[PDB]
């Protein structure tokens, strides 16, 4: 689900330039990130789960979602929200 | 590279020992739209094997 | 009765039921499982009821693309 | 030539490929972009495969509303 134009449908129909950037830059961010956790001796965070991540969601290469937005994603409810990895992380990068 | 090996002086006098062949791999590949082009497919895998 | 189908020879078809309070539309290909669009009250192989609104349905991909945004 | 099409001088299309192996539907207006739903086998102009599955396609806003839930 993508918030990116593709003018005239000139493309493929997974074009996720700007989405794999955004992946990318996550990742390259949560590894710079993990050696500073460990020059001080902090808990790591699990960049293994992340870099498959990266793996799945870039082309969907396994049956991933990837949400992009190039101006910003809003998840909003008055009830209770739910961001849920069952058997791996949850990444919150910024 | 079957054919290198057998020229290969790595190997020279231990391959005599053995059977060198080209072992042939074919299993079916369930490929749904080329079912219905009349395309059935497999996948033949083949590697150089010593016994 | 009650449906009017625009059915290719490979089964690509526009499907409409017109049965009263069970009305749907079905737009289905058979390339990539079945990707189908579903409208309104969808029904399986034997008529019977198995989701009620739309559903866009692949074995493939999904791609929402909106230049605009999403909602 | 295992495509049919429901064209309008407008370039609204409803365009069914039936192509076996290849099948797709496109149902495509000149609106926003091209404001598309491509459903199986996607090609582009030059029927070169630019993505399996559905796409929900356009250079202006998608709305995705449903009043029971979103799956």
């Amino acid at each position: 689900i993508s918030a990116d134009m593709q003018p005239q449908a000139q493309g493929k129909m997974l074009d996720m330039d700007e989405a794999i950037r955004q992946l990318e830059q996550a990742l390259s961010l949560a590894r710079s990130m993990a050696k500073a956790a460990t020059a001080a001796n902090a808990t790591q965070g699990d960049i293994s789960c992340q870099q498959r991540l990266n793996a799945s969601l870039t082309d969907l290469t396994a049956p991933g979602m990837l949400l992009h937005a190039p101006d910003g994603i809003g998840m909003v409810s008055a009830r209770a929200l739910r961001i849920a990895s069952g058997s791996e992380s949850v990444g919150i990068m910024s | 590279v079957r054919k290198m090996l057998m020229t290969l002086p790595a190997l020279k006098h231990i391959l005599p020992h053995g059977k060198l062949t080209t072992k042939i791999r074919s299993i079916g590949v369930n490929n749904s739209n080329q079912r219905r082009a009349g395309v059935i497919q497999k996948q033949v895998g083949a590697a150089v094997f010593f016994e | 009765g009650t449906r009017n189908v625009i059915r290719t020879p490979a089964n690509n078809k526009l499907r409409m039921e017109d049965k009263r309070g069970e009305e749907h539309i079905k737009l289905s290909t058979e390339y990539g499982g079945k990707t189908q669009l579903n409208l309104g009250h969808n029904v399986d192989a034997s008529r019977e009821l198995r989701g009620e609104g739309a559903e866009l349905r692949t074995d493939d991909w999904i791609s929402i693309r909106g230049g605009k945004g999403i909602f």
